[PDB]
């Protein structure tokens, strides 16, 4: 799933496996470099990408003049009850009316799901 | 409804480059990921660390007809975090009035001052 | 202090007449042609790179500073005046200002020499004015004076 | 020993040095004085789990400069010199970076409008004529 | 109900969780201890594979909400992956009482006994879950 | 114009490798891949062009998003070589390779993204942006920024009678 | 300690002209650069426009070590300034400003497919198969 590039001339690293030790290795094209693979795993494809959302969401959104803020949502964290809250608004989830809570207490950007 | 005439760019990116940011050609790419790019007319000039801070300095100095000229458009996307400022003509805009902190800052005495025009 | 609801609609008309009052209504089109002729037209007599000629002497030349005069007419005789719009609009004028632009011309004779002119207010055009703008006749009128001019 | 060839005896040393970017009228100020022999004093204050830089100006010179510095973990600056001999060498490698700011929240703002205005001296627009040239 | 599931299409992609390819030298010691508890049971007295098999491996997760709603059964995918390329991939899935359903598919072994052994099974993959009927 | 390929085509290599994307450059008959405009632009590293594309190597799904488009650009690894691929693709043809690679770089230099920069130094500055332009596609493509909207006045001017006249005068005076 | 609480002071110093000039010479972090390998470098200017107005080219270690292309940054500091600050024995700083600022990306040392033979490469348009195999031929 990770990606590499070579130490040599900072390539593309692809996926290779040698015959004589059977063991998963990454090569450059252009280079002729080559690296002992750690991560065994060459991609996942995630068809669902239930991608928790919370990653995406940034805490600066509490800034956000428009945003609705309430009161009935402390924050888990510092205990701030202003929270501010907002849907995920992103494609390829097929549906969100979900609210995504964000602490409106400055230096506490914590972010929770309901 | 007004349409902006448009202003040089020139004496906005001079004060960006006096306050805290970034130049692009200065920074490593690692830093954009935090840091929010500052785009004036379309270009992407730099990247700034402290947004709000940034909003709050360019408002207030529109506001105070300093620097900013008052057909000035300063867009912050707090979600994309991009800052972008307009300086063209072309741009439709119109009249409205501030609020801070629930109140306007349009009082009596400036309406009595206007009644004598 | 703070205005109260019951003064409110008072105060946001009042608000309301002094932008208009100060802008009027063709603001944009009058805002945008002053730009052009204050600005625009001379960035872009700057911007234009300098005329070099070479076929042994060398010339140069240079558009330093534009000039716009009042819209003016012509007689038949020759003799200029100012272009009222009521008699560019029955005589079917067109409401132009004559455009002057400074030039600057040096010649190198590879004698290492340099003889340098200018020649101040050069006539390059007429600029059709827009009514009521920076650089028309009505500007700074008052509305006793543009009576006077039949003019609305 | 070449023409071409870097001297490297500086980065062998580990020198350090700080980048610090400063603004047009600090500068301007030190061109002014056009190199005397000083220009200010810079005050490095240490407290048991913080660090204060800031920088002085000289009283002469004007008739407080906070320095913020940055991580340099984001990039490896090096200097590097070419001497009017033709022989360049490397001064050393960039420890510290740092910046300079006002101290003045308001009142700045009026040097910069007239610095403002004074760029905007050169900018030439079209001139009205009264009569019509002749 | 029965009718409407026998007419919309279903594709291996709408009843899939996610797919990911290991490159699993060892088939004993798969991935990790998930597979291990039921691949061995597959290994222990394993048929037709026993010759050879194919390194790298494709691992593919189903979703029990979507496999329950079209009342679709691992053994019946197996057999239509079986069915649409023969002998070609070794397909090996664990029981349904499991949480996760996992289905195991590497290549055949008398090829590993031109163009990649890797990039083909990524065109298998893609492959499989939009072309491929269930 | 900075276009991804729609997953329309079917085929072992198309499908598997997923979309690539294509930069349309001013007075150029054809697409040219994006990554070989960062060739051409002085950035040849995989490394150095994610860097200005993808700002974040932590996130792995737009860094698959770009892995087609370095499969197609792989032949060329050089920026004189990129050079030439876009020149040979010129308003007029290159009689000789030097002629094809300078008319590449005036295309690059001045023809595109002209308001980043005209200069010869700016090189830098447009593969930020042209990267950008990139990054705005991934996140359209992976749905984490909402498409833009033509009918949004934000995304609209008006030409008044001073631009207007400013158009015409340029043309004008030149002629003059 | 007095760590606790220190407190310094220096003196800064700006001489009006060096006989050398001062540049800035910038590393991608991400190169992982290595000084202490540095035995030998060679910094020349590039012959691919064939000065002053030209790129620069540093070589290191020869042939053998890292070959780096330096490029002039576009963006004018009209506004602004930068200044190194070195210590000295007398304690009193000194600041030189940057004549210019330059940005060097190494550049890689391997058969690099020609022009004239990618054109070749490109027929296998999208049809190119087991991507390793390019450039064992080459
Ligand atoms: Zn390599
Ligand atoms: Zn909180």
């Amino acid at each position: 799933v990770g990606i590499r590039f070579c130490q040599e001339c900072n390539n593309m690293l692809y996926p290779k496996e040698d015959k004589e030790n059977r063991i998963l290795l990454y090569a450059c094209r252009n280079c002729d470099y080559q690296q002992e693979a750690d991560n065994s795993c060459i991609y996942v494809n995630k068809i669902t990408h239930e991608v928790d959302e919370l990653t995406q969401i940034i805490a600066d959104v509490s800034q956000d003049p428009t945003l609705p803020r309430t009161e009935d949502h402390p924050c888990q964290k510092c205990g701030h009850k202003e929270a501010v809250f907002f849907q995920s608004h992103s494609a390829r989830a097929e549906d969100a009316m979900r609210l995504y809570y964000v602490c409106t207490a400055p230096h506490c950007g914590h972010r929770w799901t309901e | 409804a007004y349409i902006s005439v448009g202003s040089q760019p020139s004496p906005i990116l001079e004060f960006l480059e006096e306050w805290s940011m970034e130049n692009l050609e200065e920074i490593s790419p690692a830093a954009i990921a935090d840091a929010t790019k500052i785009f004036v007319n379309g270009c992407w000039v730099g990247i700034h660390k402290d947004p709000e801070q940034l909003m709050n300095t360019l408002r207030k100095l529109r506001r105070q007809m300093d620097i900013i000229v008052s057909e000035v458009s300063m867009i912050r996307d707090i979600r994309e975090r991009e800052i972008r400022i307009y300086t063209d003509a072309g741009r439709i805009c119109r009249p409205l009035l501030i609020v801070e902190k629930q109140k306007l800052l349009l009082k009596k005495r400036h309406i009595d001052q206007l009644k004598e025009r | 202090d703070e205005i109260t609801p019951d003064l409110w609609q008072e105060a946001c008309w009042i608000v309301i007449s002094s932008y208009f009052d100060e802008k009027g209504l063709v603001r944009q089109q009058l805002d945008s042609f002053d730009e052009f002729i204050q600005m625009s037209v001379q960035r872009i007599v700057e911007d234009a790179p300098p005329i070099d000629l070479q076929a042994p002497p060398r010339y140069l030349l240079k558009f330093e500073q534009i000039y716009l005069s009042k819209p003016t007419h012509w007689e038949r005789d020759g003799a200029p005046s100012p272009m009222m719009p009521n008699e560019a609009r029955l005589r079917n004028l067109t409401y132009s200002a004559p455009l002057y632009v400074d030039i600057t011309k040096t010649v190198i004779k590879e004698g290492e020499e340099q003889l340098q002119t200018q020649h101040q207010k050069t006539f390059i055009g007429k600029i059709p004015i827009m009514l009521r703008s920076t650089y028309c006749l009505l500007n700074g009128l008052t509305d006793r004076d543009l009576c006077e001019l039949n003019e609305c | 020993a070449e023409r071409g060839e870097l001297d490297l005896t500086g980065a062998k040393q580990n020198t350090g040095v700080w980048l610090v970017k400063v603004p047009k009228y600090l500068s301007q100020q030190w061109a002014k004085a056009s190199g005397r022999g000083e220009v200010g004093k810079l005050r490095i204050a240490k407290t048991q789990g913080r660090t204060e830089v800031s920088f002085t100006l000289n009283e002469d010179l004007a008739n407080e400069h906070p320095f913020v510095l940055q991580s340099v973990g984001g990039q490896t600056l090096t200097v590097f010199t070419e001497s009017s001999s033709d022989k360049l060498s490397l001064e050393g490698i960039v420890v510290q970076r740092a910046e300079c700011r006002p101290a003045a929240s308001e009142n700045y703002m009026r040097l910069k409008r007239l610095q403002i205005e004074e760029s905007s001296k050169p900018v030439r627009l079209s001139q009205q004529l009264d009569k019509v040239v002749t | 109900k029965d009718i409407l599931c026998r007419l919309e299409h279903t594709t291996l992609r709408k009843v899939t969780a996610n797919t990911a390819i290991y490159y699993d030298p060892n088939p004993q010691s798969t991935v990790v201890a998930e597979d291990q508890e039921w691949v061995n049971v597959y290994y222990e007295m394993p048929d037709f594979d026993v010759a050879r098999i194919s390194p790298w491996l494709l691992r593919v997760e189903l979703d029990r909400k979507h496999m329950t709603d079209r009342k679709l059964t691992m053994e019946q995918i197996a057999e239509k992956i079986n069915a649409g390329f023969g002998d070609d991939l070794n397909c090996i899935f664990n029981d349904d009482n499991a949480e996760k359903l996992v289905l195991r598919i590497r290549i055949m072994n008398s090829d590993e006994n031109k163009m990649d052994d890797d990039v083909f099974l990524r065109c298998i993959e893609s492959n499989m879950l939009t072309d491929m009927t269930l | 114009w900075v276009s991804m390929l729609a997953r329309g085509g079917q085929g072992a290599k198309k499908s598997a490798i997923g979309q690539r994307i294509v930069a349309t450059l001013p007075y150029i008959k054809q697409e040219v891949p994006i990554i070989i405009v960062f060739r051409a632009l002085g950035f040849v590293s995989d490394r150095d062009i994610l860097e200005h594309i993808i700002y974040d190597f932590e996130d792995p799904e737009m860094m698959e998003m770009v892995k087609p488009s370095l499969d197609e650009a792989f032949v060329i690894q050089e920026q004189n070589v990129a050079l030439n691929f876009i020149g040979s693709r010129g308003a007029k043809p290159g009689v000789t390779k030097e002629k094809r690679i300078k008319y590449a770089k005036e295309v690059l230099q001045k023809e595109m993204l002209p308001h980043v920069g005209v200069s010869d130094f700016c090189e830098t500055k447009k593969a930020y942006f042209l990267g950008y332009m990139v990054h705005r596609l991934l996140l359209a493509a992976l749905g984490r920024r909402e498409l833009d909207d033509r009918d949004h006045y934000g995304n609209k001017r008006l030409d008044l009678a001073g631009p207007l006249l400013a158009f015409l005068f340029r043309g004008m005076f030149k002629n003059l | 300690g007095p760590s606790s609480q220190n407190v310094t002071e220096y003196v800064v110093r700006v001489p009006k002209n060096t006989t050398k000039k001062y540049n800035i010479m910038a590393f991608n972090a991400a190169d992982k650069v290595n000084f202490a390998t540095w035995n030998q470098a060679r910094l020349e200017r590039d012959l691919s426009n064939k000065p002053e107005d030209q790129p620069w080219l540093l070589r290191v270690n020869g042939k053998s070590g890292r070959k780096f292309k330096g490029i002039k940054k576009g963006g004018v500091t009209e506004n602004t300034s930068y200044y190194i600050f070195t210590q000295c024995p007398d304690g009193a700083f000194e600041a030189f400003p940057v004549h210019n600022w330059y940005n060097f990306t190494p550049l890689a040392r391997h058969r690099t497919l020609t022009a004239e033979e990618a054109e070749e490469e490109w027929e296998r348009r999208n049809k190119v198969l087991n991507h390793f195999s390019i450039m064992q031929q080459r």
